[PDB]
DNA sequence: CAGTCCCTGTTCGGGCGCCG
DNA sequence: AACGGCGCCCGAACAGGGACTG
């Protein structure tokens, strides 16, 4: 006979055709034994845990770990086998709140529900599926087995049930206090208002007593009444916010798992520290698949790591969101496919920063990557503030106009303005739209044998110029690119090039300025040196123009 | 007082589990206000995290409308109940709707809120309202009545709809009425004054039983086709003929009688691209014959009601967008071109969005199906902006392609 | 006409950061 | 040695289209 808590229960079922967990316990140290027998006895008197007998043919091992910055221990249940047989839940936590999205509030209070999961009940018909034994001695007393009447920590349904139960309890209080903002993330509650400090504490105590009606306690241990508030890993001040101190390891010998932690903290630091790069550091995590393998730092990875540490020396901070002012996002090119950006409302008062350095596609250009950076910033801004910022981009309006009007794919950038901060983003060459009068016409082609991997590439021109180059360990696609490279090498500043390669033409028409292929990069270098290039395509094996003639040479 | 029509998913398929995407501030504030009223009216109810199903939701404004409309992306739930709105209770498509002079589209989705939904099926209509900056967890609901945007709603309401439209159809035997999703397509050959008058009579016929006041007008008799055309120049260069033979060779996949023998003979040798080549007597004959074949209709091209419709779109530049609707490759049921749409010369995504909506509207009128689109755009570009410009209450399927223009086939 | 290859794209799962 | 959320950068597995070979 246990009392039913005021919180409405959540009906939890299991996957059909499956039963409950039947896993043997794990032999643990005697230190954990004297730290769980006292918990199951206290929770038994408080109605949070009931004792069972032989009528419960289930069992689940448990373990305990020390809480961070607290004398109290934390109890966890290894429900990994129960999660495989429990119904799937749709998570109501859609993201992580960011302090740059917080508005200016006169008074701020951060609460913390004590015994979060241990205050929300479990489904009545589901408590039987949570069986676990607790031996008081490591090899003497068999230990009476208990069960759970609340949410266990470690179960895959505990977070979603708590987050949904907490919302239903706060819904009536928020309806009575519309002007009070309550950021609800797990058990921690961020409460802010524009009321006076005296009147603010009055509503805080009203909320503390409101939650107490459902058995939710807000102890004075984690009650924050004055800045700086530690919320979501940040330091919240009345007019600014900053990330909690980030410590980077400094080892003499670096391994794989050390760089993974190093790059991770730099990603977390790049949200407010402008100009952080992890290109050369992450480049060391390629190929090697041994987390305990020493990797020497390259000169590029060492200079990148040195510049990041100096950025973290000077203390930086972000500001809060003012809906009355516009959102501004400015991007800078950092080179090697690296982009950094700042989002702000007042000049030099950054709400947050960030970086985009994803390299998608074997061939691309700075305009494509700038477009991808804008899209990432847009979605990020819609998550945090619910609107798109006005962009300040290092690309001329004329350059952008030339690109998107002539590109075959739909592409667009929201309302933006040009900012003249080098390096400017530009197109490094422009393919002509019509054939060039007076320019030598090169008919290029390439063929390769599938078996021997041998091939040829060359050209014939209207002036009689001709070349055939034998190639070893190549492909049909490479010889077509090689043929175009030959025509660019052996032509004047203006040249018309005729190819039948849909592959090669498709790459070059997209005006790439960088490539994972050394051959394409050489072609790009030649295209930049030219003054006029016209690429034309004809179908292969049709007796068209000189394409038929060069086809005989390379095949 | 209405027995809930039992609805079952297709055998071997679970409910939809699609993540909600971020919403702008004005859309969240619109959906919160709409869902609060619907919950007060009992149309929807809040649910918990024990419902593992979810469907995206956002809000739109129709053309020239300042009122928000709740739009649910039921595309996943629809194709998981396909044997219902197509096999059990299907709606016949009238072939005469596309022949009418004027066709008005009426939003009748609000009538579906009067019929209850099967209790065992309400769990599949779950959606989640997000919050700005994740201030609060997601606010989950499920539908208690027939939801807008679900293909099962017009199927179940069809029995009720027929009784309502029965007196009007007897009054006007020449008017063709077709129902698709939340819309009602009303076509007639009457004059513009007579047509709009009869549309208002149908509106009053529905009132005696929030977007019924709107009426998007169509004119399928004015819809045009964009055939393949060949350039007509006074002089031809090597480059011109090389492009012509490449275009005709690709066109041979559609018209088998197209020849390029006499035209390829003009390119014998290794000539400069800008060299002017006069057309021989046989080349003029072969080019003139190919122009007539492009006017002839393609053999063995007809609509198969059991096959899906496919729509490809090409960005031609300067506000020009071409498209082809087909079920089998090179068997185009329709080819057209759009020009100077909204967003022309400034926004590719708004134009592409408009083109997709226009093509879908045509496909609903002609065949009663929405095609699956092959969009010439990057996935991330489309998924960032398309909801900003969507003005329809349905959503077609789409995929993303990248085909460089080796030869301008549909627009020289 | 199939069956491959070459090439390039997306998807996903795990590594890390961080929150509770 | 547990659960859920989000972000990044990584690689293996998979899909799809031109193009060549039997
Ligand atoms: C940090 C953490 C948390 N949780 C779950 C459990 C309760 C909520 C909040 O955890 P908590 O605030 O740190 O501890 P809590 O149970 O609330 O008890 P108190 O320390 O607040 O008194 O999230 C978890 O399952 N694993 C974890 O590692
Ligand atoms: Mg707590
Ligand atoms: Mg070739």
């Amino acid at each position: 006979m246990v009392p039913i808590s005021p919180i409405e229960t959540v009906p939890v079922k299991l996957k059909p055709g499956m039963d409950g967990p039947k896993v043997k316990q794990w032999p643990l140290t005697e230190e954990k034994i004297k730290a769980l027998v006292e918990i199951c006895t206290e929770m038994e008197k408080e109605g949070k845990i009931s004792k069972i007998g032989p009528e419960n043919p289930y069992n689940t091992p448990v373990f305990a770990c020390k809480k961070k910055d607290s004398t109290k221990w934390r109890k966890l249940v290894d429900f990994r086998e129960l999660n495989k047989r429990t119904q799937d839940f749709w998570e109501v936590q859609l993201g992580i709140p960011h302090p740059a999205g917080l508005k200016k509030k006169k008074s701020v209070t951060v609460l913390d529900v004590g015994d979060a999961y241990f205050s929300v009940p479990l489904d009545e018909d589901f408590r039987k599926y949570t069986a676990f034994t607790i031996p008081s001695i490591n090899n003497e007393t068999p230990g009476i087995r208990y069960q759970y009447n609340v949410l266990p920590q470690g179960w895959k349904g505990s977070p979603a049930i708590f987050q949904s139960s907490m919302t239903k309890i706060l819904e009536p209080f928020k309806k009575q206090n519309p002007d009070i903002v309550i950021y609800q993330y797990m058990d921690d509650l961020y409460v802010g208002s524009d009321l006076e400090i005296g009147q603010h504490r009055t509503k805080i105590e009203e909320l503390r007593q409101h939650l107490l009606r459902w058995g939710l306690t807000t102890p004075d241990k984690k009650h924050q009444k004055e800045p700086p508030f530690l919320w979501m890993g940040y330091e919240l001040h009345p007019d600014k916010w900053t990330v909690q101190p980030i410590v980077l390891p400094e080892k003499d010998s670096w391994t794989v798992n050390d760089i993974q932690k190093l790059v991770g903290k730099l990603n977390w630091a790049s949200q407010i520290y402008p100009g952080i790069k992890v290109r050369q550091l992450s480049k060391l995590l390629r190929g090697t698949k041994a987390l305990t393998e020493v990797i020497p730092l390259t000169e590029e990875a060492e200079l990148e790591l040195a510049e990041n540490r100096e950025i973290l020396k000077e203390p930086v901070h972000g500001v809060y969101y003012d809906p009355s002012k516009d959102l501004i996002a400015e991007i800078q090119k950092q080179g090697q496919g690296q982009w950094t950006y700042q989002i702000y409302q007042e000049p030099f008062k950054n709400l947050k920063t960030g970086k985009y350095a994803r390299m998608r596609g074997a061939h691309t250009n700075d305009v494509k990557q700038l477009t991808e950076a804008v899209q990432k910033i847009t979605t990020e801004s819609i998550v945090i503030w619910g609107k798109t910022p006005k962009f300040k981009l290092p690309i001329q309006k004329e350059t952008w106009e030339t690109w998107w009007t002539e590109y075959w794919q739909a592409t667009w950038i929201p309302e933006w303005e040009f900012v003249n901060t080098p390096p400017l983003v530009k197109l490094w060459y422009q393919l002509e739209k019509e054939p060039i009068v007076g320019a030598e016409t090169f008919y290029v082609d390439g063929a390769a044998n599938r078996e021997t991997k041998l091939g040829k590439a060359g050209y014939v021109t209207n002036k009689g110029r001709q070349k055939v180059v034998p190639l070893t360990n190549t492909t049909n696609q490479k010889t077509e690119l090689q043929a175009i490279y030959l025509a660019l090498q052996d032509s004047g500043l203006e040249v018309n090039i005729v190819t039948d390669s849909q592959y090669a033409l498709g790459i070059i028409q997209a005006q790439p300025d960088k490539s994972e292929s050394e051959l394409v990069n050489q072609i790009i270098e030649q295209l930049i040196k030219k003054e006029k290039v016209y690429l034309a395509w004809v179908p292969a094996h049709k007796g068209i123009g000189g394409n038929e003639q060069v086809d005989k040479l390379v095949s | 007082p209405i027995e809930t029509v039992p609805v079952k998913l297709k055998p071997g398929m679970d409910g939809p589990k699609v993540k909600q995407w971020p919403l702008t501030e004005e859309k969240i504030k619109a959906l919160v206000e709409i869902c609060t009223e619907m919950e007060k009216e009992g149309k929807i109810s809040k649910i918990g995290p024990e419902n593992p199903y979810n469907t995206p939701v956002f809000a739109i404004k129709k053309k020239d409308s300042t009122k928000w409309r709740k739009l649910v992306d039921f595309r996943e739930l629809n194709k998981r109940t396909q044997d219902f709105w197509e096999v059990q209770l299907g709606i016949p498509h009238p072939a005469g709707l596309k022949k009418k002079k004027s066709v008005t589209v009426l939003d009748v989705g609000d009538a579906y809120f009067s019929v209850p939904l099967d209790e065992d099926f309400r769990k599949y209509t779950a959606f989640t309202i997000p919050s700005i900056n994740n201030e609060t967890p997601g606010i989950r609901y499920q539908y208690n009545v027939l939801p807008q945007g679900w293909k099962g709603s017009p199927a179940i309401f069809q029995s009720s709809m027929t009784k309502i439209l029965e007196p009007f159809k007897k009054q006007n035997p020449d008017i063709v009425i077709y129902q698709y999703m939340d819309d009602l397509y009303v076509g007639s050959d009457l004059e513009i004054g007579q047509h709009r008058t009869k549309i208002e009579e149908l509106r009053q016929h529905l009132l005696r039983w929030p977007f019924l006041w709107m009426g998007y007008e169509l004119h399928p008799d004015k819809w045009t086709v964009q055939p393949i055309v060949l350039p007509e120049k006074d002089s031809w260069t090597v480059n011109d003929i090389q492009k012509l033979v490449g275009k005709l060779n690709w066109a041979s996949q559609i018209y088998p009688g197209i020849k390029v023998r006499q035209l390829s003979k003009l390119l014998r040798g290794t000539k400069a691209l800008t060299e002017v080549i006069p057309l021989t007597e046989e080349a003029e004959l072969e080019l003139a014959e190919n122009r007539e074949i492009l006017k002839e209709p393609v053999h063995g091209v007809y609509y198969d009601p059991s096959k899906d419709l496919i729509a490809e779109i090409q960005k031609q530049g300067q506000g020009q967008w071409t498209y082809q609707i087909y079920q089998e490759p090179f068997k185009n049921l329709k080819t057209g071109k759009y020009a100077r749409m909204r967003g022309a010369h400034t926004n590719d995504v708004k134009q592409l969005t408009e083109a997709v909506q226009k093509i879908t509207t045509e496909s609903i009128v002609i065949w009663g199906k929405t095609p699956k689109f092959k969009l010439p755009i990057q996935k991330e570009t489309w998924e960032t902006w398309w909801t900003e410009y969507w003005q329809a209450t349905w959503i077609p399927e789409w995929e993303f392609v990248n085909t460089p223009p080796l030869v301008k086939l549909w627009y020289q």
